[PDB]
């Protein structure tokens, strides 16, 4: 999938 | 949103009627009001049980909805008035009901009056209900959602919450709490199956509101960072701040 950034680094 | 210890205040518990419809709103030494709600599309029906725990009556027993200037426009509450004599020990219900006209977020006053013992007894307590009690659950496979994540343009309509967890990360009762605020909880959707994906339709009788939305945990941190996006900029805002206080 694909979200532009993640909170979880 | 006030200044002071929230305990014996008009919203003690109103934090724990978000996700769910029942429960004791509100009890003090003489009497205990319980709650029952359904909600279906832009409407709903709350039940308030109104319990006598002394062993004498209580008389001119008036209990009064209120809602602020605004909140009036937006919601629209009507009731039966009921018996005004309530037996010690006795329970007494009222029916409200509910249509939201477009999105709020102001919570509408119940103000209870009556004569006990020859005493004015006057309690006020802020009634539960929210925005997303208004929600349509929406099932979507991945390709779909990603389609309506991206036609947002407006970046108001985006609202994130980078919050610490207020309570224990358990994933079961993280779950409960996303399917009791009401949009449908999607399954792969985010790669990563540590996250939450939700989306639904805010129903209201001017405008239908397509609302998406994104938790991600960090356990080591203790922290989220919740993610709205919906077709209305207010709608947004309430959603987030709501969701956010649940965890």
């Amino acid at each position: 999938s694909f979200f532009e950034d993640n909170f979880v680094p | 949103g006030s200044p002071g210890i929230r305990l014996g205040s008009s919203e003690d518990n109103f934090a724990r009627f978000v996700c769910k419809n029942n429960g004791v709103l509100f009890e003090n030494q003489l009497l205990q009001i319980g709650l029952k709600s359904e909600f279906r599309q832009n409407l709903g029906r709350m039940f308030i049980f109104y319990g006598n725990k002394t062993s004498t009556q209580f008389l001119n027993f008036t209990p009064t909805l209120i809602c602020a200037d605004d909140l009036q426009t937006n919601l629209n509450l009507q009731t039966k008035p009921v018996d005004p004599t309530v037996d010690g020990g006795a329970q007494v219900q009222q029916v409200v009901n509910i249509e939201c006209i477009s999105d709020f977020t102001e919570a509408p006053v119940l103000n209870i009056q009556f004569r006990y013992g020859g005493t004015f007894q006057n309690v006020s307590v802020k009634l539960p209900i929210t925005l997303n009690k208004f929600f349509q659950p929406t099932e979507m496979a991945s390709q779909d959602f990603f389609q309506r994540w991206k036609q947002l343009s407006n970046p108001q309509q985006e609202v994130q919450n980078i919050f610490k967890a207020k309570h224990p990360m358990d994933t079961e009762i993280t779950k409960a709490k996303i399917i009791g605020f009401g949009s449908a909880l999607l399954e792969e959707v985010d790669p990563n199956p540590a996250n939450f994906v939700g989306a639904g339709i805010i129903h209201t009788k001017t405008t239908q509101i397509g609302c998406l939305l994104r938790l991600e945990p960090n356990l080591q941190a203790q922290m989220y960072r919740l993610t709205l996006r919906t077709s209305k900029d207010t709608v947004s805002q309430r959603l987030c701040e709501l969701l956010s206080e649940q965890f």
